[PDB]
This record gives structure tokens, sequence and C-alpha cells, in this order.
DNA sequence: CATTGATGATGTGACATTGATGATGTGATG
DNA sequence: CATCACATCATCAATGTCACATCATCAATG
């Protein structure tokens, strides 16, 4: 059963920053991307040459780092050719890092690179009806603030779960970040059948790799190991912005909604609700 | 089959050692592994701290349990690790020396052996020699199952095949037909036959000149990858040179003649590991190359050919003149009874034209799979997946022709106890060493695993 | 290891009850018998005894294709 | 049979082809014949030789024949030569036949226009659900010692007379009474045949029969189901209204030719009308397991799907034992019905 | 050469609880041979195919479903927020035959009466499914529809290869004058398509009628494992979901509470209906030479799209087929499965 | 108890078979 | 080498061998 590796690891320098400023800087993410080419070629070696891939989100977008776009127009031979390539990738892309570049600091672009990702896997495995791939993927980050809870990108993010869902793949999650459960991803790897791992930076993380993400590509009969519990009491009111319990859901908008609600055209869409149902619901 | 695999456990531990002493070898073998264990493996092989098996007890939930046993009971077999009842418990860990080449390997190891090769201008194109080494290959496949002249000038092959009492003629008068050796020879076809004459050249030459581990390391690094430059000139012990050489004669060696190259990594030795699509003057037709034609209606209907394998279509059938794209052959009772006077079970053969002629009945499997899976239980009967038809009147045939059923093995005794024989009893409607037994004799004629799993329990 | 080498036959009680006439006949070369389903021959003699099994049953049957 | 039902009337066309003394020559209209006189050369009446030389006088514009395969073509060459006709038609009843000679009667009459075609007459509405059965009736070791008796064909219904045989047809007739389905019983013996019917003991059909009563047995087939089984003798075959088949049972298996029982079964299998069953018409061939007759059986099956119809086994009866009448399952009773049937 | 809708309009308010109801024909008709199985047993086919399309795509709305035979209608599921009940109701119908003809007054009068406890968010919709040449109405025809009609209830109806224009005057009538809703078919790959469009929700130029919240709350899932107990089935749970405040155990579903009547999703249906509220603008097939981008794809890497100028062949298809508001390419596999699975324009959710 | 008729009886036609006897191949030979 | 002579093989045709075919006889029918 040969199987696809789709790693997302994100390399913002911003995230990046955030890694050395967190902490002391004793240790780049040079350690996570050390630790990341020998588990890839960990699961290159497990089974018999099943294709993997790595794409990352720059400040300002993303390229396919493993797959070697055409661009011309040891050990095994091949885990030497895959992570070099992937070394001359990654370098040349921070020649892609600069004043320009520290410019773009408007969105997170994980949401489009994970759906990218799942865009080539699913052209592999549509491609691909011989030998047919059991695949999974896996995301990355060295989480940070400054945005607590940037939820521009979270619907898509709600996409790209249906997509995997839809195409029975497994997406597994390590966050190396600050003390914040990323409840997007947290929920995301809950439903869609991943790991949760919320980490610290300088722990060598071959151990959580080499045991928490081996476990999908053809098993999953083993006890999964998540976080603590991974509550569906979902996103906030859009106004209050206190993370809403028991639903006050407006429309065909789907604006969801408090107490509040402004007795009309609710405050995501310009449409109207009679004041007398408006007086059903504050008959509570 | 006799499971390269237990042929490696086969070897006492010391010698097991002997090879983990290449990482290269290491890898090798963790790659024929089953993933239970090949996971398990992964996971033990850095956590630097033996661990107790109740942890990989725990690891599997309901059933699989069965995958977890054959994991532990295989790794055991060819000792990779040490079981330790050192507080009690079983303290499991590996052989570092397993491990820690596996290691090394993990991150830029010391085996040189594991890159003996040189990147050098390799000038073997896919094609390059290539039809050359299906050529000899054809010719060998040919020679043994007897070809219009059986060409194989390998005395040293032949001696290899002969030794072993491989492929069944009058020998002494020159006869070598496809024997019980020789249709099974028939019946393996790549990895089969393949593996089957890997272990002919380990029994031709396993006592003077061995160097066992050394002969394995060359085996292992004809498996792994193209040697390309400086593989024949450097990398290569002199008793594992003469065995590359030697397998250069064989086939195996996809190197240039003149005796004076780097190793020339034929597909052979590739796919010898790989078990993925097998097909290896200036010509080549695939992928529809291999020819037949097997349908419900019992009769050959034959578009493309082989003519080795028209040769094996020929041997199970009768035949009275070769034709444009097809040949003179109908199925019938006694076209099968021919393989039958061999003995050739017709039971491989079914599975076989299920691998073998497909290259012809790709509309014919299409249509008779239908991918009747997902609608095997939705619509219950399954849809001629696969023909039944041919199967029931081929095993009925069998059967028919099963009126002096043979027994292989021998007849087991010394049984005294209900318990134990229970015991065996239940574990041999497990691993299935039983055709039939009784208690009550205290009798049953079946091969040694029961003896050999009770022989080893009892023993060690 | 225990055991004794042999080929083990085994058919309905009333074939091998023929296969043992005719081996009673042709010098009684089956080794042992272990029940009414199961006997113990040698590989040096079965051939010929699916030979003249094949000789008696035919001059019974004769299959006329009729 | 047809012809009263169809749009003649009787009263012209005289049945003294060779059979009667009838109206020759006063028929104002055709003739009904065939060929036992026209040429069979035992012409002893001359009213005989007078239908002949009376077929000469007027000139035939038309001719229907039917089947004139198994007789010699020699006689009906004769006869044409002496109608002075100028046209026939010929009814085939096998594709290469023995008046197949020098002159096949084909370019006598005229091209082949149609041909027939079963997989195309039993798979729609006509003769469709079409499946065939060969039950292996358990062996006992009294057929066997039969079998080593004699190798004579008096082992024939030796191994035909099984009472496990009656056994599985008695669960066939209580399942398609059961199930509502009409059983045929094909079985050339007589003597077997009548202790079953006895020991079935419906109203059934045997050889050697004065025939009101097979009438009886038709309709109250074709109509009644508390009498659900009849028996086929090779008596019916020919020519008979070949009953149409839900339920084939077939015991005599010689039936030489191969062709013979080809023409037997594309009769038996007449166009059925009855759809309820996933496959309404089943074939049984009751053979003995471990017998003289399995060649012979293993030869039936592979005719059969030489032309087109369904077939399987199904040797693993529900309750085979659990059926009532478990006449003579004992082998010992069997061992006596074998005797009778060295008597019979 | 392409035949594609020009203005694909989609950013407005569609039908999204839609009280859906096939209705099936199971008469002599169905049988006839003009289908490769037949009619009947391929309908019953692709109707199951549809229970699985629909409840996958409109995840949130509910369904019955009713036949006819012997000039007579018959429901075959009560209002099921289940699909697998749907699902072996028809295998229980594949088995049963067609006989006799449809009543098909006798079913919109059934469906009527169905619908009625359907508030004013959950929206009505029947969905005809006809291969008969004629009908056998108890009751006046042209009233019922008038009842019908002015109850607020379209319908969708899939003849077979005929015409009948009392279904185009009734669909005219439902769907408020006009009119697309009489497809019929003359192929079965026809067939299947018919069925997957008929999944979406469906907006024309909407009524604007009465725009209603609706409250509901979400349950959680459950930890003791032995604990089993059941309130929606009354049988063993070993866990799942509690309703909000009601605080019942939920066999898993994402049924309306049944005990103080609530509705119980997590979100994921929403997003559902969002991947319906706001889909993309086409992807447009860049010009053949003026086009001139990097010669690959962006969402997936495919570099092929012209062989430059084989005089015919390279001069066809300079298949580029890029989005518009992002313009950013994806081949020809990639855009068919963009625009159908994850519409998810990362191009253009890419910035 | 006359009658008519269904069904066995034995006469007779037609061709398979086996065999007696010519035919021509071949050895011996002057 | 040309010749005759035995020597197996070919071919008409009796033999018998069975099979349809009208005639005889018990026995119900009215
Ligand atoms: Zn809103
Ligand atoms: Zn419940
Ligand atoms: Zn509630
Ligand atoms: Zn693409
Ligand atoms: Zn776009």
């Amino acid at each position: 059963s040969p199987s696809l590796l789709t790693v997302i690891i994100e390399i913002a320098p911003k995230l990046w920053t955030t890694f050395d400023e967190e902490g002391n800087e004793k240790g780049s993410i040079i350690k996570v991307l050390e630790a990341l080419i020998v588990f890839l070629n960990a699961h290159l070696a497990f089974n018999s040459a099943n294709k993997v891939a790595v794409i990352a989100a720059y400040s300002q977008g993303i390229k396919y780092l493993y797959p070697e776009s055409t661009s011309a127009l040891x050990x095994y031979r091949r885990f030497r050719n895959v992570d070099e390539t992937l070394v001359e990738e990654i370098y040349k892309l921070f020649e892609l890092e600069k004043k320009q570049i520290e410019q773009n600091s408007q969105r997170s672009t994980l949401a489009g690179a994970m759906s990218a990702g799942l865009t080539y896997v699913n052209r592999i495995s549509k491609e691909s009806v011989t030998t047919s791939l059991k695949s999974r993927l896996l995301v990355l980050t060295c989480g940070s603030g400054s945005s607590k809870d940037e939820i521009f990108q979270y619907i898509p993010i709600m996409n790209c779960i249906f997509s995997a869902t839809k195409m029975k793949c497994p997406i597994d999650v390590v966050k190396i970040g600050g003390s914040k459960e990323s409840t997007f991803l947290q929920q995301t790897t809950d439903a869609t059948n991943g790991v949760y791992l919320h980490v610290e930076s300088t722990e060598g993380l071959i151990q959580y790799l080499a045991t928490a993400m081996f476990i999908d590509p053809s098993l999953r009969p083993i006890i999964v190991k998540p976080n603590h519990g991974s509550v569906d009491f979902r996103t906030s009111c859009y106004l209050t912005g206190r993370v809403v319990a028991v639903g006050f859901i407006c429309s065909v908008c789907l604006c969801v909604l408090s107490i509040i609600p402004p007795g009309n055209k609710c405050p995501a869409c310009d449409s109207q609700f009679d004041e007398h149902v408006i007086a059903k619901l504050k008959r509570k | 089959k006799h499971s390269v695999t237990q042929y490696l456990e086969e070897i006492p531990q010391q010698v097991q050692n002997r090879l983990y002493t290449s990482p290269a070898t290491c890898l090798a073998i963790y790659r024929i592994l089953p993933p239970l264990a090949k996971f398990f493996i992964m996971a033990m092989v850095f956590n630097e701290n033996e661990v107790p098996l109740l942890d990989l007890d725990k690891w599997v939930n309901s059933n699989g349990k069965l995958q977890f046993q054959n994991a532990i009971k295989s790794m055991k077999s060819l000792h990779l690790l040490i079981p330790n009842k050192s507080s009690g418990t079983l303290m499991i860990n590996l052989n570092p020396t397993f491990k820690i080449s596996l290691r090394n390997a993990l991150t830029g190891g010391e085996v040189q052996n594991s890159f003996g090769v040189v990147v050098e201008e390799n000038v073997v194109s896919l094609d390059l020699l290539d039809e050359y080494s299906a050529n000899k290959w054809e010719t060998i496949l040919h020679f043994m199952v007897g070809t219009p002249l059986a060409k194989i000038p390998s005395e040293k092959v032949l001696n290899l095949l002969k030794h072993s009492k491989l492929m069944e003629e009058v020998n002494s008068t020159g006869e070598f037909k496809i024997t019980n050796e020789g249709f099974q020879f028939l019946l393996q076809e790549i990895n089969s036959q393949l593996w089957t004459l890997l272990l002919q050249y380990l029994k031709m030459i396993e006592t003077s000149k061995m160097d066992l581990v050394d002969v394995l390391h060359f085996i292992f690094m004809l498996g792994a990858l193209e040697v390309g430059k400086a593989y024949k000139i450097d990398a290569l012990s002199e008793t594992q040179r003469i065995m590359l050489q030697d397998m250069r004669d064989y086939g195996l060696v996809f190197q240039k003649h003149s005796n004076d190259s780097i190793f020339y990594p034929t597909k052979l030795a590739l796919m010898l590991t790989s078990d993925t699509k097998t097909i290896r003057g200036l010509k080549n037709q695939d992928i529809p190359d291999g020819s037949l034609i097997v349908e419900t209606n019992f009769k050959i209907y034959s578009y493309s050919n082989s003519p080795l394998q028209i040769a094996v279509l020929s041997l199970f059938v009768h035949l009275k003149a070769r034709f444009v794209n097809m040949v003179l052959g109908q199925i019938t009772r006694e076209s099968i009874r021919r393989a039958l006077t061999n003995g050739i079970t017709a039971d491989q053969i079914i599975a076989y034209l299920e691998t073998h002629a497909h290259p012809q009945m790709r509309r014919l499997a299409e249509e008779k799979l239908e991918k009747k899976l997902e609608l095997d239980p939705n619509c219950k009967e399954p849809l001629q997946v696969l023909p039944p038809t041919v199967v029931d009147q081929i095993r009925l045939w069998q059967l028919e022709l099963d009126r002096v059923i043979t027994y292989e093995g021998s007849l087991y005794s010394d049984f005294e106890t209900s318990q134990e024989y229970n015991l065996l009893s239940k574990y041999a409607q497990d691993i299935g060493v039983l055709l039939w037994k009784d208690d009550k004799k205290k009798k049953f004629f079946i091969s040694k695993e029961g003896n050999s799993q009770v022989l080893d329990f009892a023993k060690r | 290891a225990r055991a004794r080498k042999g080929a083990l036959v085994q058919c309905d009680p009333s074939i091998k009850a023929l296969i043992l006439q005719i081996d009673a006949k042709m010098s009684d070369i089956v080794l042992e018998e272990l029940d009414d389903t199961h006997l113990l021959v040698n590989p040096s003699k079965v051939e010929f005894v699916k030979h003249e099994l094949n000789r008696l049953l035919s001059k019974n049957i004769y299959n006329p294709m009729d | 049979q047809f012809l009263q039902w169809c749009t003649l009337q009787p009263e012209n066309c005289a049945v003294f082809t060779s059979d009667n003394k009838e109206m020759f020559q006063t028929e104002s209209g055709l003739v009904v014949s065939t060929y036992s006189m026209v040429a069979n050369t035992r012409n002893r009446s001359h009213d005989s030789q007078k239908v002949m030389d009376f077929l000469t006088g007027r000139e035939w514009g038309f001719i229907i024949l039917d089947e004139v395969h198994v007789v010699p073509a020699a006689m009906f060459r004769r006869v044409v030569s002496t109608i002075a006709a100028h046209a026939k038609l010929g009814l085939t009843a096998t594709l290469v036949r023995e008046d197949d000679k020098i002159g096949d009667l084909n370019f006598l009459i005229g091209p082949k226009l149609y041909e027939a075609n079963w997989m195309e007459l039993s798979q729609k509405g006509h003769i469709a659900n079409v499946q065939c059965a060969e039950v292996w009736c358990p062996m006992t070791a009294e057929f066997y010692q039969e079998y080593l008796r004699e190798t004579a064909r008096k082992r024939m219904l030796l191994y035909i007379m099984n009472p496990t045989k009656f056994q599985a047809c008695q669960f066939l007739i209580q399942y398609h009474e059961r199930r509502g389905d009409k059983i045929i019983v094909f079985s050339d013996n007589v003597y077997a045949l009548q202790e079953y019917a006895l020991k079935m003991g419906k109203p059934f059909i045997y050889g050697s029969t004065p025939q009101q009563e097979r009438m009886n047995i038709l309709q109250n087939f074709q109509y009644n189901d508390q009498i659900n089984t009849i028996f086929l003798s090779k008596v019916g075959d020919t020519s008979i209204d070949l009953p149409e088949a839900t339920c084939l049972i077939q015991i005599s298996s010689h039936y030489g030719s191969r062709r013979q029982e080809a023409q037997r079964l594309g009769r038996i299998l007449r166009a059925k009308r009855r759809n309820d069953e996933g496959f309404n018409a089943f074939f049984y061939s009751l053979v003995s397991k471990d017998t003289q007759e399995m060649y012979y059986s293993t030869k039936r099956q592979a005719f059969l799907v030489d032309q087109g119809y369904a077939f399987k086994v199904i040797t693993h009866l529900h309750g085979m034992e659990n059926i009532p009448n478990l006449a003579y399952a004992s082998p010992r009773e069997r061992r006596e019905l074998l005797q009778e049937v060295l008597l019979k | 050469k392409k035949r594609t809708a020009k203005k694909n309009i989609t950013p407005y308010q569609r039908g999204i609880i839609r009280s859906l109801i096939l209705t099936l024909d199971c008469s002599e008709a169905m049988l006839e041979k003009d289908l490769r199985p037949n009619r009947h047993a391929m309908i019953i086919q692709y109707a199951i195919d549809f229970v699985h399309e629909f409840f996958d795509q409109n995840p949130i709305s509910q369904m019955g479903i009713i036949i006819m035979r012997n000039g007579l209608a018959q429901l075959v599921s009560q209002v099921s927020g289940n699909p697998q009940d749907h699902i072996d109701a028809l295998k229980s119908i594949r088995k049963q035959e067609p006989k006799g003809n449809p009543s098909l007054q006798n079913a919109l009068e059934m469906a009527r009466g169905l619908l009625l406890p359907v508030p004013a968010h959950c929206t009505r919709e029947v969905l005809i499914v006809f291969g008969s040449l004629s009908t056998t109405d108890p009751g006046d025809i042209h009233q019922t529809i008038d009842s019908l009609v002015s109850e607020k209830i379209r319908v969708k109806v899939l003849g077979l290869s005929a015409q009948v224009a009392i279904c185009k005057e009734l669909c005219k009538a439902t769907n408020y004058g006009d009119e697309s809703f009489y497809k019929i078919l003359l192929d079965e790959t026809h067939l299947k398509e018919l069925f997957n469009e008929a999944v979406t929700p469906l907006p024309v130029n909407k009524i604007n009628k009465g725009f209603t919240l609706v409250k509901m709350g979400f349950p959680t899932r459950i930890f003791e494992d032995t604990p089993t107990f059941c309130s929606c089935h009354s049988k063993l749970v070993y866990g799942g979901y509690f309703c909000p405040n009601c605080h019942s155990k939920v066999c898993s579903l994402p049924t309306v509470c049944p005990c103080c009547d609530l509705m119980l999703i997590l979100s994921t249906h929403l997003a559902r209906s969002y991947h319906h509220l706001m889909p993309l603008k086409t992807f447009a097939e860049v010009p053949t030479t003026e086009k001139f981008r990097s010669e690959d794809c962006f969402s997936c890497q495919s570099r092929f799209p012209x062989x430059x100028x084989x005089x015919x062949x390279x001069x066809x298809x300079x298949s580029r087929y890029r989005c518009e508001d992002c313009k950013q390419e994806f081949c020809v596999d990639c855009d068919v499965f963009i625009h159908e699975i994850l519409h998810n324009c990362p191009g253009c959710e890419s910035k």
C-alpha cells in the first residue's frame, strides 16, 4: 500500500522570527528542517517507493518544494537527491525574502497552500487510477501571535476539511508555537481524523515525528493521540466575538449572532427580519 | 514456497548479526517485514531504552493482534531483537548492531557497501543491454522448460539447477523436463522463479568459497540500486566479485563483457526485491505482448504471443499447428490431465491465468471482475469474479483425477494427552499445518510446522 | 521430530478398499493403513498402482460414449 | 393437435397417405401426408399406389415437407419425380443430414431462408429463464459392487434406481408444489419408474398407456396442483404435444443420439409462459454419483452448455433426509431395490 | 468550441432547507424495454445515487419518498433525516415490482398533505420521476395544482422520452411562471447529470418572501463508554451527543432535538451552504496565442498546454483555463476538479 | 350377442457385412 | 534384366438382419 506524504510546513520569517523570539536564540528552525528531512527519508523508506511532497507558504505566496517545477526546461541514492533538491529549493526561496517580502504581512497563506496540496494529491490520485495511493497529509506551523485568531481564512479551511473527508484523506497536524490551541486546526484534525501536536520549540521533534505521524497510511487501528477535548461550541457571534453555544443564527446569510440582533439587517448581511419575529425571539 | 524470509531466519543468531554488519542489509531485510513489525521497528530504533511487551500489546486495539504476534514471532525468528526477561518482563530491544546500522543509514551511516557503486558515466540505457538481459533470461526460461534447442550452456547454471533436482527428465540420459520442481518453475513467474533460483545459487555455493555474509551483501547491493560505475571495479570482495560474475552469467549482473567494469545494475535484481510491473535485436513490443484467450468457453483465444508463454500454454494443453497470432489449442479435461501427469496441480494455474495472459484478457477480467467488491454485499451474488465455472470444471476434474489422491509430508506420532493435542490441533487449524488428523489414532500425515512450532516451544 | 516417510493416499473408504484390492494384487505395497479413509504408500509403486487402477476400472467401465 | 384450432376444415385432407383407405382424388382441397407409401415400398393396397399416381396426375403447385431426413431421400426423389410439380417446400429438422447427398434437397426445393435460434427463443417470453442441473445422487457401495459385478449396460438402471435419486426428485416435487411450479420427469425405464410412481403416488404418467388418462394428467397437470408430478416415458418421443417445462427431470441418460437428446430437449422445454421464478425452467439430471454414468452426465452438461441454457448443480439438498417418504433410504433397502432392478 | 453557462448567477439566495420528496412511478410503464436493464430498476439505481448525492450536498435537509403503482401512489419513506432509511427502503422496493399506472393526482395530494408541517425557512419542493405516457386521476387536477402553487411549492420533474405539456404547465405554475423544470432525457449519462443538478439549491429570481431566523444549539460528544443509553432509539449508546439545553443523549445524527425539538448540527453543514453561497467566476480558457503565461499548471503542475504550432493540433486548444478574479492557472482536470469538488479557488483565495 | 376396433403378427423390403476370389506387387532366377 | 510365379488386397454380392406393414383376434360397446 504505497502512500503519499504531503507535509505542509509554513515558513514565515515572521513566524520563524517568533520561533527564535520565543525562548532563546539557541537553535533556529534549521533543526525543524533537519528533523523533517530525516522524517521524510523515514517515510520514504517505510513503503516500497511511496511518493511524497511538500509545500511551504511565503510571506507573499507558496511554492511546490519537493516537486521540482519545470526548471531545467547518498542512501538509496534517492533520499539524497530528494532532500538535496529540497535544500536548494528552500534556500533559493530564502532568496525570495526582502523588505517587499517584509511587506506582505496581511494574510496567512496556509489555507491556499493546503488546498493546492490537496489539488496535487488529487491530481495524482485521479491520474493514478492504477496503483491507487492511500494518501494523507501533515501540517506544520511555527506558531506565533500578533493576530490572535485570523478568522478570514477559516471558511476555506472548512472547505479543505470537506475536500479531504470526501477525498478520504487523513490530515494530521503539528503546530509548534505558543500556548495557543488553534481551534481551527484543532477541530480540523478532530473531524478529519488527524493527531494534534501542540509542542514546544527546542525539543528534538524526531521522537514526536516518528511516533505520532506514522499511523494512517494504511493502518489506523491504533489508539489515536489527540490533545485534550475538542468541543464543538464553535466560532463566536460575528458581532459580539465571544464564543457562542446556543445558536442565534441569522439567515441565508448564516451570520452567527448573539442575543444582539439589531432588530433588522444583521451585522453581516443587509437583510431585515420581522420585528414581530424579533419579539418571538426575545419571548425567552 | 520456502519463503526467503524463513531462510533468512534459518541461519543461527551470530551469523544473522554477521549480516546486520551491513546497514544496507539491515534496511533490505527491514523491507520484507510486516508493516506491523516495520512500524514497531521504527518506533524502537531510536527510543534509547528497551521496552516491555505490554506497550505493544496495548498498541493494537481489537482484531489485529494476530499480525502483532506475526510481527513478534517473525522478529524473534530472525532474532533481530533480543527478548529479555530482565525484571521478569519482556524487555524488548533490537540487535543493537541491527538498530545501529539502520540508524546510521537513517542519518548517513558508514555502510560504504551500501554505496559501493560509484557515480560514473553509465552508458546503460533502459533498452541499453537491457534487451540482451531479457534475451538471456528468456533463453534460460526456454532451455530449462525445454526449448527447440535447450541452449543453456551454463554448465554451472545447469549444475545449479540439477544439484537441487529442479527440472525432472531422464537426467542421466539428459532429460530435464519440467519436474515437480520444473512444473513449479513453470509456475513461479518472476519473484517465484527468481527467488527459487536465487536460493538455488545459495545452495550451489554454500560451503566452499562461501563468504556467506559477503555474498549476501552482494545480493542486497544487487537488489538495491544500479551499481553503475566502480561497482564491479571496486565495491566487491573477490568472493562477492565471483558471485557477481556468476550472476552476470546468470543474467543477474547486467554488466558488459570483457571482465573489467563497474557494476551494471540490470533490472532483474531490482525487481527481485521490488515485485512490480515485471517487463524487463533492437525491438520490444508491450505492454500487451503477453497473449492468451481464457473465458468461460474453456478454450484458448489468443492474438498476442510470447513463444516462452506459448510454450507454457502448450504445456497444459494440446496443440496441432502454430499460426499467425493464435496456435491450435483447446483446453479440455485431457489438456490439464497432461499437467496432472507431471502431477502439476491446476491450482497454480487458476491464479496463474489470473496472473498470466490477462495481457490479452484485459477486457475479460474487467468485464468479469466488474469491480464486484463494493457490489459484493449490495448485489449478493458475485458476477463471475473470478470465473467460477472454469474453476468448477477444473476443480471438478481434479476431484475426478483425485480418485487416488495423495498427501505430502509424513505421519507424526507420540501424542499422549488431549491438552496439548487440543492445543496443537487448534494451532494447526490456525497456522494451517493440518490437512486431516485424529487424536483417536494420534495420527496425521502432514508437514512439520505444528511440529516446528511445538518443537521450538518445547526446547527453547 | 517424529514421523514415518510415506505417500498418504486419502479417498472414500470404497475407493480405499478397491485400491487395497489391487494392492494385495500388486504384492500389497501399502506400507500401512490408518483407517477406512487413510492408507500409507510408497512412491516406488503408486504410479503402477494408478496403472492397474485404470486397467481394471476401464475394463469394467469401458466408457462407450454412448 | 393443431390444424383444427387452425384454419382448415377436416373434410378434404384425406389421411390415407399410406394410413387409411381414404378419399384419394376427391380432395377438393389440399392433402396432408407422410412418406410411408409415397415411397415406403410396402405398397400393399393400391389405393396406396393410387394416391401416388394421383399425386402425379394433378400438378401440385406447392409441397410442404416435414423432417424427411430420417427417410432415405431416394424414395422422395422417386415420388417428386412422379409428381411433375413445379415447386415445393422443405422444413428441415437437423443441420447436416443423410439426404444431404450430391443433391442436397436444398437446391432441389430452394435456398436456406431461416435457421433455428434457441438463444433467441428462451430468454425473453417464449422460453425464458432456462436453467439445467445434474444432481450427483449420493453413491452407495451396492452400486459400486454392481460396477464391480459387471461391466454390462445392465448396470444402467442399477445406478439409475438410486432411492436417494427418488428423494432428491421428491424434494423437487414438494418444492414445486410448494413453488406452484410444473414438474417434468423423463425416465426410459418402466419398472423402477412405476416403483417410484407408486412411491410418490400421484396421477402419474408411464409407458404402455391408453391415453385419455394422459389427457387427464396433462390438464390436471396444466390444470391441477394436487397432482404435480408426471413421468415422461421414451414413448413421449415421437411425437407428442410436448409439455412445456417448469421443472424437467431426466433419468435415462443414454438416449442415443446426442441430437436425439437435442430434439428431445428443444421439444420438452416447450414455450412456457410462467415468469414467477427467477429461473422459471429447471432442467434436472438425477445421476447417481460415483457411477458408470458419471462420464455420460458430464458429456450431457457439456452438450447442454454447447447450446446455450444456464446450467448448475445443487448437490446440497436442504433436508435431503428431512423429505417425507424416505423410501429405501437404507443402503440395505437400496440393495433390495437393486436386486429387483437386476430382476428388471 | 464551448457549451458553457455564460452567466453563472449564484451570488444571492437559493433554496437551502428543502423538504424534498422524490415521487416514483412503479407501473408497467417502467418495465418497458428501452433502457438497458429497464426503466424501472435503473430508476431505483439512480434514485439510490440521488439519496447519497442529496444528503451529502444538502446535509441539513429532510426527505420522504413516494412511489406510484396500479392507479395508486405509495409513500415509501416517512420524513427522515437518516439516509439509510431511504436506502433500505429503495432496496425493499427494487425487489418489489411495478404494476398498473400512475395516479398522478393522488401522489400530488399525498405530497400536499405531507409538507404542511414544514415551516417557512424549511422550503417545499417535490421531485417527480416520470416515464409513463398517461396518468389516472381521481381528483380535479388543475384544482389541486392551484392549491399546490397557492401553497408555494415548486416541483422538478424528470420525464422519459416524450413530452407532456401538462407537466410543463404545472411546473411553470409552481415555478412562478418561469420554466426550466420539465427536463426530460435521451441518454443515461444525461440521466445522472439531471440528478446532479437536481441536487443543488434552486434560485431563479426569488420572490422576496419572509427571511426568518432559525435558532438552535449544539450538543457535545460523550465520554463514558459502558454507559450505553439512548433517548432517540431507546437503545444502547456507548457515547454520543448531548442537547445544549435539554441535555438528552442522542445517537449520532444531524437531526432536530427529540426532547425540546431544536436542530442540531455542528458547523460543517453551514460551510457546505457557504460553498453554495459565493461560487466563483468561471475559469476562462486563456486566448490561444495571446496568453503566453508560464508553461505549467499553478494549482497542480501540468507542463502540457501546447506543442507550439503543429499547424492544426497545437493551434487547436491552447488549454490554459485560468481563473477570472485571480487569473491564476489550473489545468483542465484542475479546472474540472476545483469547480466540481473543492471550488475553493486557491489562486483567488491566495493574495 | 353382433360389431368394430385397437393392437399383435408375421410377410416382406432394404441395406450392412464379410467373404470368396481376382489383381497386380514383388521375389526368385536363368 | 526381363520373366513368371505367389502373395496380400480390392470388389461384387450373397446373407441375414432387422424394420415397417397390413391382417388377425379378444372383447368392449349398445
Ligand atoms: Zn446575515
Ligand atoms: Zn438513539
Ligand atoms: Zn432539547
Ligand atoms: Zn493543474
Ligand atoms: Zn481564481
